[PDB]
């Protein structure tokens, strides 16, 4: 059942690690759905197992020149994260220190999508994706096309909380400036040349009407990054007209 | 070795019981072959034909464990032995019996398939007048037997019935009990919990299953003729294999069992009566002749076995007990020792008991007891709440660690000391021990000081008055003393200390951190494993504690536990160094570059994988591996002749081409001393 569980991962799960041979790696990961059921007093018994049932499998590729043992690496990488979950939930204090090094890790590994949507899994289980919005920017932004040219809307209307295909004509919405942008830029990489054209002018706009209500000792850094994106986005007209 | 090579042989001419008993905890644990197997079988093969069950027994053991090596000297043993032993199975002889039963196992791939030539030997071999072989060795049929279940009866049976009381009955209970592993799994489960007597017996827990029941109506009739007074196994045995009406014959039984059941066949009896409740009311009946024997180690481990077989019955069973132990505990060190262990270990429903007898055991200069006594007093102890018990329990216990202080032999100083167990913290927390905790951790021997800090440290969380300042100037002086004092062995025995004194008191740790990583560092890099293997554990802890506040100190740490790490292939204790490392950089939250600054990191990590053979080394490798992002190939690998010769020339010069520079690549090396 291990396409059935891998399909219960995402968006029977309790039913379907039953039905996967333990004598895997894969076996002790999924069910290391101990991380999920808040069992930790059975997930870390779990994880000790993933980790010696995975074991071989990085000594297996020691003569391919450890190119194919990447996939073993990712393995043991997605593993420590099993551990992070629980000192994340069991040591406060930790996940702070966790965002960083966490994302000091993401940003050494390769740049397949699969891979980034099997951490952002692991991950789903401590963190909002509405939190590590870098993550989710850089996710869309790995390939023009990211892993295919659908994922890269999912995630921008995940983050904005409105679905433009559907909310025809809506304007842009009063939310963080780099998913609009970041949206404008994926409209223009398509048919809707003219369309992504007018948005970005009423988005300079838009910017240029925000810059005066950021203008304090206590925000001044918001309009200065504003700034920069204003002028992202004139290079971008310039460029477009 | 030659020391106990020699005293292989002596003993094996031999008191005789205590000689082979404490040699068979050496046997098959040491390790060794070169003498183990090469000498020590010349021995066996000579002085084993004259030996009396149970010692032969443990000799029995001690020849598997030959076996099981499997080297050169091994195999010789293995087929000298046995075929001499397929012959002698001739009475003079006897261990030939015992050596088909297990060697015969040891190296099932040749035994297997000379399942017929050993029935063949039996069959002559039993004529012996003696009639020791006529039991023993058609018994031992098992071993010629038994190993076509890894891969004959359903004709050597007929056989047994018919070619061979005697013959077809030993032959008989083995036939059977092979026709399914499950004739010998039954046994493995009861073990977590004239020898035709006891075969006639062993036959109705099996012939059950065999064929079910004309063959269990007639081999209890042989059990009777065989004159009546049993140690009837029969029908417990059967009552786990199958209960295959067991019950039916024990209105023959259970008056013939139980006369035998006081502690006065005699050594199990308990066993003949416990398995029959899977009776019930009449095992309770019986239980006060079981529980009134004396404090055997053997009964009442049974009657324990008992309780944990009948669980509804334990009560009983338990009460029985407690009465039985305690009353030897309060009237003696030589036998108390037994009464403390069960009554702290078991079930039980026990105070001032262990003062009196503590007072007893402080006074007995029988070492052994000394040493048994300690923790078992400690195990006793576990219940204890009045006042009374409160005194009791740290009175007797600073007590033991007294003698853990004046007493000079380190054995006993152990045993006192390891008796302060966690579970009687807020007892130990009291000024009546801490008190002589505190003369123990400034006490003129290390060793003392090595084992009480332990203590003192899980007590730093219950009462600081004596031991937070202590632990304070324990960590200032042990670690000043480690260089300034000039100590030899003993500054192993301080650099345990080390770790025991930070572990449990992370009151004193944290702003106590920077002197003492900047001095345990320091002797990071003083020099001695004894050393070094506690100053990386303590560090470790250190570095957990105070997360990622130390970064700074992280270089200078990581490059020392790194040049540790990468001579492991001589300092094999260095898994340490993995785990130091692991947790040093999940604590601190190092930047996850150090295959770039130290490449080597990775790839030391992987030969302990294609290294080390010990899992728990190799899982920790992994953590380690893991810990760091995963590495894109690319910036990896950033960060990092007869066939060349053959096409290019004839053969006529080729020819000595090769032979040439195979020969100068000989020349060139140092094993050229040799050649």
């Amino acid at each position: 059942a291990r396409m059935a569980a891998a399909a219960a991962w995402g968006l029977s799960m309790e039913e379907y690690t039953c039905m996967i041979p333990r004598d895997t790696h894969d076996g002790a990961f999924y069910r290391a759905l101990a991380l999920h059921q808040d069992l930790f007093s059975l997930a870390q018994q779990c994880i000790d197992k993933a980790r010696d049932l995975l074991d071989a499998e990085l000594t297996a590729m020691a003569g391919e020149s450890y190119s194919r043992a990447y996939g073993a690496m990712v393995s043991c990488h997605m593993l420590s994260e099993l551990e992070e979950v629980i000192q994340y939930k069991l040591v406060p204090e930790r996940r702070e220190i966790i965002r960083q090094i966490w994302w000091e890790r993401l940003q050494g590994c390769q740049r397949i999508v699969e891979d980034w949507q099997k951490i952002l899994m692991v991950r789903s289980l401590v963190v909002s994706p509405h939190e590590d919005m870098r993550t989710w920017l850089k996710y869309a932004s790995l390939c023009g096309k990211s892993g295919r040219l659908a994922l890269a809307h999912k995630t921008l209307v995940l983050l904005l909380g409105v679905d433009p295909s559907r909310q025809l004509d809506h304007p842009l919405p009063t939310v963080h400036p780099q998913v609009t942008y970041a949206y404008m830029k994926n409209m223009w990489k398509s048919a809707r040349k003219i369309d992504a054209f007018q948005h970005m002018q009423h988005f300079v706009q838009t910017m240029q009407q925000q810059a005066q209500h950021a203008i304090a000792t206590e925000d001044q850094q918001h309009k200065q990054e504003l700034h920069k994106l204003m002028a992202r986005c004139f290079l971008k007209l310039g460029e477009w007209q | 070795t030659r020391f106990y090579d020699q005293l292989n042989h002596h003993i094996f001419e031999l008191e005789r019981k205590g000689g082979i008993l404490a040699i068979a905890s050496l046997i098959g644990v040491e390790g060794g072959n070169a003498t183990r197997i090469g000498r020590f079988a010349n021995y066996l093969r000579n002085l084993l034909p004259s030996n009396d069950p149970v010692v032969m027994e443990m000799a029995s053991k001690a020849i598997g464990r030959l076996a099981m090596a499997g080297d050169t000297f091994t195999a010789e043993y293995v087929e000298f032995e046995v075929k001499r032993a397929l012959e002698w199975l001739e009475g003079r002889r006897h261990a030939a019996v015992l050596v088909l039963r297990e060697l015969a196992i040891s190296v099932p791939t040749f035994f297997f398939q000379q399942v017929q030539p050993f029935f063949d030997n039996i069959f002559v071999a039993v004529w012996d007048p003696k009639q020791a072989i006529r039991e023993g060795a058609v018994a031992a049929l098992r071993a010629c037997l038994i190993l076509t279940t890894q891969r004959w009866y359903r004709h050597t049976f007929e056989e047994a019935e018919k070619g061979f009381i005697h013959g077809a009955l030993l032959i008989l209970n083995e036939l059977v009990r092979i026709s399914s592993m499950e004739g010998e799994r039954l046994r493995e489960e009861m073990e977590e919990i004239s020898l035709i007597q006891m075969t006639i017996l062993n036959l109705l827990p099996r012939l059950a299953a065999f064929r079910p029941t004309q063959y269990l109506q007639d081999t209890m009739n042989h059990v009777l003729s065989c004159e009546r007074t049993a140690a009837f196994q029969a029908l417990g045995l059967l009552s786990v294999a199958v209960r295959s009406e067991f019950k039916v014959y024990l209105p023959r039984v259970l008056d013939i069992i139980r006369a035998a059941l006081p502690p006065k066949v005699d050594a199990t009896v308990f066993t003949c009566i416990s398995m029959l409740a899977r009776i019930q009311q009449d095992i309770k009946e019986l239980l006060e002749p079981m529980l009134a024997v004396g404090l055997s180690p053997a009964l009442t481990a049974v009657l324990y076995d008992l309780s944990r077989q009948i669980p509804q019955l334990k009560k009983d069973i338990q009460d029985g007990l407690l009465k039985m132990l305690s009353l030897v505990l309060m009237h003696d060190v030589g036998s108390i020792t037994l009464a403390l262990r069960t009554l702290g270990s078991f079930e039980f429903e026990l105070t001032q008991f262990v003062r009196h007898c503590a007072d007893h055991f402080l006074n007995s200069e029988h070492k052994e007891i000394r040493m048994e006594a300690a923790r078992t007093c400690s195990r006793l102890l576990t219940p204890s709440v009045s006042q009374t018990a409160v005194q009791v329990v740290a009175d007797v216990l600073s007590k033991l660690l007294v003698v853990g202080i004046t007493d000079p032999d380190p054995d006993i100083r152990y045993c006192v000391l390891a008796s302060l167990d966690e579970r009687f913290d807020a007892h130990l927390a009291q000024a009546e021990n801490l008190q002589a905790l505190f003369v123990a951790l400034n006490d003129q021997v290390f060793e003392i000081r090595e084992l009480a800090i332990c203590t003192v440290g899980r007590l730093s969380s219950m009462n600081p008055a004596f031991v937070m300042p202590f632990l304070r100037k324990m960590l200032i002086q042990i670690l000043t003393e480690l260089e300034h004092s000039g100590i030899g062995r003993i500054k192993e025995q301080s650099a345990r200390m080390l770790g025991h004194l930070v572990s449990n008191a992370p009151r004193l740790i944290r702003p106590y951190m920077e002197p003492i990583l900047k001095a345990l560092i320091l002797k990071l890099k003083d020099p001695n494993p004894g050393v070094i293997n506690n100053v990386l554990a303590t560090i470790g802890e250190l570095a957990q504690v105070s997360g990622l506040e130390m970064r700074k100190w992280v270089d200078e740490l990581f490059i020392i536990i790194m040049d540790m790490l990468q001579d492991s292939s001589l300092l094999a204790k260095r898994q340490v160094a993995l785990w130091t490392l692991g947790q040093l950089v999940a604590s601190t939250g190092y930047v996850v570059e150090p295959y770039r600054k130290y490449p080597t990191l990775l790839e030391v990590l992987l030969n302990f994988l294609k290294t080390e053979q010990n899992q728990g080394t190799r899982r920790e490798a992994i953590r380690v591996l893991g810990l760091l992002g995963a590495l894109d190939p690319y910036k990896h690998k950033v960060n990092i002749e007869m066939l060349v010769n053959m096409g290019n020339l004839p053969l006529d010069e080729f020819y000595p081409a090769v032979s040439m520079v195979a020969l100068m690549r000989i020349f060139r090396d140092q094993s050229l001393s040799h050649h």
